[PDB]
């Protein structure tokens, strides 16, 4: 996250760590005690993945933290690399063992296709991870949040020669200097309402970070929310 | 009165019943509160929650 | 403006402010040295109108400063108190003098339709007066402003009973304390394109300002753009 | 290359033209600059600046 | 079972109530039929209607 | 109408026909026995109308005929011919004494605005009237009607440099030869549902009647019916 | 075809059948002298294809048929018959030898994107096969056509609990009577602009064909016009 | 003189260009004919074409 600011503890107690070859490559968001969602790109790979809960400074000890395993990856079905790496970036992770909730480790609430929708409207999300602080930076030691705005669809399209499809949102701000960025891809987008954080979005790509004219490229959740209910289903 | 209107004054979720009625419901973990409009904690640590003072 | 910030003297040299029976009862832009658009409810009066260039503390003298009296009013064709109050809200109003163009008395720029709506998708507005500081407060002797961001039109039908016209749109915040208000309307609402400031909306109405769950209404400028040049041709 | 994409780079309004090539426009009291996609004030007083200092 | 799908099966006004039920109606001068979903004439020259043998 | 059929004796027994300084002049339709709904443009004028219900054959006697005289005409509250003749073209006129319903007089049914639009989505609506039968020819005898099908609305933006505003839709045929025409405004655009007809449209305006690449061109009835009901009621 | 016409020799010259365990399970259109265009779902099979073009009556010799053998078939990467049926429901078939091009074995015209949508939304559209002439009934002999009226897309979706995707349009009547029908699938829906035919949709499904209150379902051909010219490139 | 009304009056493709002026084009197997409106055939069996007498 370039230009946002540092996290209190449990402040964003649904946002995971991927760790890999290189720690903190993605984020991701709980959904229950054995699923996280994240982005389909993020986990394109033969390289076994680790999640971490309730971190907050990706190189200390809170005393509020929980590493798990990647036992399975499941790309959304229309996710295809070959086509286009960003289209459909969604995917969830099924951990070996369950994720102990607490204040640290708290899943992200999902609501309908309708309300997702309505939600992302109000215009105002977060978006948070350990993703470079500055385009080509290094990676934040403590985790880091933003508040973006919704982009009019138009505005965006207008802004890119990439093609922006109705499976993805654009969100942040024209001056540059404030946007999500690599190693936060994975992570939320939540929407707050009445102090209950909703899943909006899914941190995916975009060009340059935090650019002038640029906006923060997102993969629009409400057109998944049935398919992570019916993927991650417990009992 | 209306789910079109102000979310019917459902905190969260709002459905339309017959006759300028409606029915407020909560996400999982959450019950729907005594004024049949807000939504309280069902659970202990439901999602979405902030419970680490800030 | 409820929770804006004192404008610099030049800082909006198109504000102008409208006084009659009572001071600062609106406000308006320059078009050109002989008119002002405004909003057409400010204008549904009998009483005589004073229009104030070059205004910055409307009870201090800056040496900045140009009054001039209104010889006509044009309120938009469509608008119809009797139908609806706040419908098609604009106006022009003919100055019985010209004003002297100088860095305090500046007129603000008007696109085509096409590029005005393009400006207004940009999505942050900044809105000016001497309106109200609070909902039902007392006026602002320092001009204020406020940046504000525009609002989805479904979440902001969703936020009212009242109804919101597609010669309308909505900005601000949903968690209230900042917003335009009493004494604003008929001001500007304008949007920056690389330090070129362009009018891309009038501000019109609200409930009560500030409100938590409520925003700003604002006329749609770019359906009026062709209207405004056609009307308030000098040569 | 195109006013779908940037606004063809053009600083205010942009037309398309034939074969992929676009011409950059002012509003009133604005020419075009030297690059052909910036606008410059042509004028004592253009339109939307600020002037004073801030 | 839904007004989104086949109008709920009215044959001209559909309403939705809570848990996937709804309740047909008809214009001035018809009246719900005996299946709750067709219309019929309730006044001598119902509106909309050609009674002239064709 | 130029390329449809002759209607049955009380085929369409809404149908009325306005008469004044000239005879079939325009349409109308029933609304109620004292009301009659057709298009603001007709009434645009000061010469007395009349208006005639259950007509078949506008030089023959059916036994079935009822004339009246208009004491009041209501054009709608946006329409203003100095700004555009045909933009909200619609029109109440009150009979001066009650029409008496049977076979041959019958009422249009008026669902509110949300099922008058599905109505005419579903794309295909009956023009009658006793306009002329080809473009600059004589007026029908016997009440013509045709079936037109919607046309998408940027197909129709297209075909024309005159505006299509959102208070009018096209229907009608590409290839010429089939349309509806002057003498025809006034009438009725009418869905039939389950053998109940529905008021969709009036018939307001077109260029040439029947041409290729043209369409007619009608007002979207859903946005006025509600005023309808308002102005014409009884009890 | 339910309810079509017999088509004259040659009138619709890049129509093809498509035969393999059973004759005329689907139709195609010549793209050029190597490849078909048709239905995803129509190939999804083991069984080899048998492609023939300048036909007319599939039990009869005019003495102006071409049969090929399939070599290859690409369906579009997003058909996926495990999610769903008919969702990009397009595929290409690489013939073994070229067709010889003639009066009776002509390409379909292939605009781009937007301009197949421009003629789609034209409103009417031509479709073609030898599918069965009654829903569950016996295959035509001779080629049958029909005119199909476009339909609304909310008009479409309310017809049927199925979900129809923004890559599916409708097309038919609601009266009944009129439709595609099994083994028209894979078939043309051309839109004829000035006497020369250019695709704008493939005969994909629906449910008891013809039926009323019910409408045939197609592939909207603009969003792969380019995927189709891309993977069919001779030179 | 604009592809927005009546596509610039050319029979297939428009194109617009700099001053309300446009460029007419034909697709495959055509060209533009004389008008600079009108497509015509530029190959024995151009695409979409009936050429079997009916
Ligand atoms: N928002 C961005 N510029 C961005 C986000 C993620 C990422 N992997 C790259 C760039
Ligand atoms: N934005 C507002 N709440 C507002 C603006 C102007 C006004 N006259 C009243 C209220
Ligand atoms: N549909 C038409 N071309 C038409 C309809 C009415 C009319 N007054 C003139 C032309
Ligand atoms: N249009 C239809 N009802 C239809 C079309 C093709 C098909 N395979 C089945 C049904
Ligand atoms: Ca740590
Ligand atoms: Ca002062
Ligand atoms: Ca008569
Ligand atoms: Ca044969
Ligand atoms: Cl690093
Ligand atoms: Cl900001
Ligand atoms: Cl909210
Ligand atoms: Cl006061
Ligand atoms: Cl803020
Ligand atoms: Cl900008
Ligand atoms: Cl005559
Ligand atoms: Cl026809
Ligand atoms: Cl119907
Ligand atoms: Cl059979
Ligand atoms: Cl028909
Ligand atoms: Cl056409
Ligand atoms: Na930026
Ligand atoms: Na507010
Ligand atoms: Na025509
Ligand atoms: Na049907």
């Amino acid at each position: 996250v370039v230009g946002g600011e540092d996290a209190k503890p449990g402040q964003f107690p649904w946002q995971v760590v991927l760790n890999g070859k290189v720690d903190a490559f993605c984020g991701g968001s709980i959904v229950n005690e054995k699923w996280i969602v994240t982005a389909a790109h993020c986990v394109e790979t033969g390289v076994k993945i680790t999640v971490v809960a309730g971190e907050h400074n990706i190189e200390e000890t809170e005393h509020t933290e929980q590493k798990r395993n990647v036992i399975r990856i499941i790309p959304h079905h229309n996710y295809n690399a070959a086509i286009n790496k960003y289209n459909h970036d969604i995917a969830l992770l099924e951990l070996d063992e369950p994720l102990v909730l607490n204040s640290y480790v708290t899943p992200i609430c999902i609501a309908d296709k309708e309300y997702t929708n309505i939600f992302l409207k109000f215009g105002s999300g977060y978006v948070s991870g350990w993703g470079r602080v500055f385009h080509k930076g290094r990676s934040a030691l403590v985790l880091q949040y933003l508040r973006v705005p919704l982009v009019d669809r138009a505005t965006c399209l207008r802004s890119t020669k990439f093609t922006i499809y109705n499976n993805m949102f654009c969100a942040g701000f024209h001056e540059g200097g404030r946007d999500s960025c690599q190693g936060d891809s994975g992570g939320p987008h939540v929407t707050e309402v009445e102090g209950t954080s909703f899943l909006t979005g899914i941190i995916s790509w975009g060009e340059e970070c935090a650019m002038k004219g640029k906006y923060g490229i997102y993969t629009k959740v409400s057109r998944y929310v049935n398919w992570i209910k019916e993927k991650t289903k417990l009992t | 009165m209306t789910c079109n209107i102000k979310n019917g004054r459902c905190e969260q979720f709002c459905k339309n019943s017959a006759d300028n009625k409606v029915v407020c419901s909560c996400t999982e973990g959450y019950r729907l509160a005594e004024n049949q409009k807000s939504c309280e904690p069902a659970v202990p640590f439901p999602c979405g929650r902030v419970s680490v003072s800030q």
